[PDB]
């Protein structure tokens, strides 16, 4: 019953090749796949052939004046193993930490390589 | 009865950058305890008072933040005054007791 | 004195020559007793005078 | 007393379709495009009739040598078929697009429509603040030549939001939307919305469940079982709320005392004092830790991250992204700019202050708007009317702005695409209404 | 028996701006608590008194009104991440409304 129970959600859904919804006349291309770093770039590349075109018109809306600036008040430091309020750095693999027990127990004996791992959540690396 | 916050402990390295006309200083300082080590960027005024009261490494110095009062308690054990590095916490809270008289 | 001393393009010599006495005083007798504050009638009684 | 999580309950009967007797072919149709969930339904109704999430799974069977389809709360009826769910999106955009139009398929085919040469019905679209060219001109692209649409316009769900809880289209006031993949802060003046001012923060409940998902894993790095996407996000619905001031907050949240209330204890399934340990009372909490015991290896626990994990939309340093929070963007936008000299408030400022709307899914955190109503109270001048406006479920209101844009049809008109404009002026062409996006150039 | 006031404004400095006509005008300076934010028009003496206590922007400080004392109580905690290591003091902001009066 529990594998013939998506059976009759499947024969209940399917919409065939000649399909209802869908227009007579299709034409239909092949496409990349285009994932998400790169629609950026070709955006990018694309305004800035523009604007080399024009040089040879100021933008109003685009994705990178839309973007938040950095901040101007100063940044607030915290602990990266507990997240507490950092008030010290450790001088060999730059990892801000609480106190001496901490630091004891977590920061001087760790394994190399994890200090990327505690710095890639603020993206210090 | 006051509470107080500051730094002691035994200062490891210090570099000083400066410019052509001196006007904008930029540092760092090492320092440690037998428990913990540090490193801390350093403004222009805490690089001003460290450069007056000569500071070299190896010496025990004793930080007050809200003052600007830095003490030198004296040198190390590194023969190559004598004093023992500080232990514990770096950052800590003193409770000084005071007893001033009336006609003071 | 106590004074910033050596433990051995230009060098700094800044004058720091201090007193080995010091006179400890509490924050308490500084801040009610001689700088205004909203407790406390030092400039208006400054002022009247 | 530990809780146990688990996966959420699958649901035992399918999702149906309404009766294609009353469908009538001039009835516009309402879609919510979000990267976490779709929201279907016809103009005429105040809700959604069709609540999914925005999935569809490609079901090989064995036997019948078939590629059975699965879309939406269909995928929510077997382990299997919902841990193999791939959404259409990648990102903040749409990246494959057989996905979404056999999903448009799907929600064509559950909303009772027995059309013919295409679908003869108006609709209405989400589309994100400043798209590329791209999303735009393949969007344009399946309507208008697979589903052979009459008309189409293109909005941003926080303006349509505001015209929901301010149908008049010609008020004025601030919209912060908390969206699944972005946080947006848009400023409306007269109705129109101001995309030149808007700001984006590149921080939703996607990237705040792999935040979790980052804290758990380097917190526990000898856990046994491994957690899905799913239980991380529960203890994220359930679990984490916004401080008041996360300044005096994380100074005593590892204190016994308040280690005493305000703990978690969560328990994953499966078949020299302690009290001056700040690192134990981290770890292990306020009670003693048995490390040989069975059932207290599969235990985590929730004491500081609840008030750090929704933090990160106020300071998105701590996230990794150099930008200002919602505070400063709403410091700027109401202090130094629409002509307001700082110190002196303009009277657009002055409206913009009185109706500021809080929308979006991620709205749902607990503390949001009296955190947001004290740093607002912080900054401006003193004697400034200050309203903040939550709906009761903020992540409906999409759906109540195109039901409200659709009803009324005065100012529907300015906003259609049919099919001859289209024709004419090409892909690359875009309607300049007030509550829809604007040219990339002057 | 002398009946007298009480005026003080405190509260973090946001904007000092001195315009001039070598002399100065006015000065106008903004204050901000944790209650809001006020903007005050000062006369060139209570400048010369900012001047002497060495204020810059992001420094609590204290104004009574009718003397023209002016106190520095220090530099605000929003500024403290500035460097790991500073000889300032930083103080919190007020809580209550920068505008006191007081009879």
């Amino acid at each position: 019953e529990r594998l013939l129970f998506l059976r009759s959600v499947g024969e209940r859904n399917e919409i065939g090749f000649p399909s209802r919804f869908k227009s007579a006349h299709y034409k239909k291309p092949t496409r990349r796949h285009k994932s998400a770093r790169q629609l950026i770039s070709d955006e990018n590349k694309r305004i800035n052939a523009l604007l080399t075109k024009a040089n040879k018109l100021v933008p109003k809306a685009t994705y990178f004046s839309v973007e938040a600036p950095p901040s101007i008040r100063p940044a607030k430091k915290y602990c990266d193993v507990t997240g507490l309020k950092g008030f010290y750095k450790s001088p060999t693999n730059n990892i801000r930490y609480h106190n001496a027990e901490i630091y004891q127990l977590i920061v001087k004996p760790m394994a190399p390589g994890v200090d990327q791992e505690y710095l890639k959540l603020r993206g210090a690396n | 009865k006051e509470e107080t916050e500051l730094i002691e402990g035994e200062v490891v390295e210090i570099q000083i950058d400066r410019s052509i006309t001196g006007g904008h200083k930029q540092g760092k300082l090492t320092i440690k305890t037998t428990d913990m080590e540090t490193i801390y960027e350093l403004g222009n005024k805490m690089i001003d008072g460290l450069t007056k009261e000569k500071v070299l490494a190896g010496d025990v110095i004793s930080i007050d933040k809200a003052s600007g009062k830095i003490t030198k308690l004296g040198r190390s054990f590194a023969r190559s005054r004598f004093v023992q590095c500080p232990e514990g916490e770096l950052q800590k809270r003193k409770t000084v007791v005071h007893t001033v008289s009336l006609h003071e | 004195t106590t004074f910033g001393k050596t433990t051995s393009k230009f060098t700094d010599l800044i004058y720091s020559s201090r007193n080995p006495i010091k006179y400890s005083l509490p924050r308490l007798i500084y801040e009610d007793l001689i700088l205004p504050n909203y407790n406390n009638d030092v400039d208006i009684a400054n002022k009247l005078k | 007393k530990a809780v146990v999580i688990d996966d959420p309950p699958l649901r035992q009967t399918p999702e149906p379709f309404d009766e294609q007797s009353a469908y009538n072919p001039q009835s516009p149709i309402a879609i919510d495009f979000g990267s976490s969930k779709l929201r279907a339904g016809f103009v005429n109704h105040a809700t959604p009739t069709h609540i999914f999430p925005n999935a569809l799974t490609k079901f090989r069977d064995r036997k019948l040598n078939k590629n059975f389809t699965f879309v939406g709360n269909d995928t929510l009826l077997d382990q299997a078929v919902r841990s193999q769910s791939r959404s259409p999106f990648d990102g903040p955009f749409v990246t494959n697009w057989n996905l979404t139009e056999e999903i448009l398929d799907y929600t064509f085919h559950h909303l009772g429509v027995v059309p013919d040469n295409g679908i003869p019905n108006p609709i209405l679209l989400t589309e994100r603040l400043a798209t590329v060219q791209s999303q735009r001109t393949n969007w344009y692209q399946i309507l208008f030549e697979t589903y052979n649409v009459p008309g189409v316009t293109f909005g941003i769900d926080s303006l349509f939001s505001f015209y929901n809880y301010n149908p008049s289209g010609n008020k004025t006031g601030l919209v912060i939307s908390c969206g699944h993949e972005d946080t947006n802060v848009i400023p409306v003046v007269d109705g129109a919305g101001i995309l030149t001012d808007a700001k984006r923060i590149n921080w939703g409940g996607h990237q705040a469940v792999d935040y979790l998902n980052d804290l758990m894993a380097l917190k526990y790095p000898y856990f046994p079982t491994k957690m899905s996407y799913l239980q991380y996000e529960t203890m994220y619905k359930d679990y984490c709320y916004v401080s008041r001031n996360y300044d005096e907050d994380i100074e005593k949240i590892l204190t016994l005392e308040n280690l005493d209330t305000n703990d978690v204890v969560v328990e994953a399934p499966f078949t020299y004092d302690w009290r001056n340990s700040i690192l134990h009372l981290f770890l292990r909490g306020p009670r003693p830790h048995d490390s040989e015991n069975i059932h207290e290896q599969h235990q985590m626990h929730l004491n500081v991250e609840r008030i750090r994990v929704p933090e990160v939309i106020f300071q998105p340093t701590m996230g990794g992204q150099d930008q200002a929070g919602i505070c400063e963007l709403s410091e700027t936008i109401l202090l130094k700019k629409f002509g307001s000299q700082p110190g002196k408030l303009s009277q657009t400022s002055i409206d913009m202050v009185n109706n500021v709307l809080i929308t979006g899914g991620n709205a749902k955190v607990p503390g949001l708007k009296e955190r947001i109503v004290k740093e607002f109270t912080g900054f401006l001048p003193t004697g400034t009317n200050i309203t903040v406006n939550m709906s009761s479920d903020p992540s409906l209101d999409a759906w109540k702005g195109m039901a409200a844009l659709a009803r009324n049809e005065e100012q529907y008109r300015k906003t259609v695409i049919s099919k001859k404009e289209y024709e004419e002026y090409g892909p690359e062409y875009i309607k300049e209404h007030k509550l829809g996006n604007t040219k990339y150039f002057e | 028996r002398i009946k007298e006031t009480k005026e003080v404004y405190e509260g973090e400095v946001t904007e000092l701006t001195p315009e001039d006509a070598k002399t100065i005008s006015h000065v106008i300076v903004g204050l901000k608590s944790a209650k809001g934010t006020k903007t005050l028009r000062l006369d060139p003496t209570i400048y010369e008194s900012i001047q002497r206590e060495k204020v810059s922007i992001g420094d609590v400080i204290y104004i009574e009104a009718n003397t023209g004392a002016v106190k520095r109580v220090g530099r605000s905690d929003a500024y403290a991440t500035e460097f790991d290591l500073e000889t300032e003091e930083y103080v919190p902001l007020p809580k209550g409304e920068v505008h006191k009066k007081k009879e």
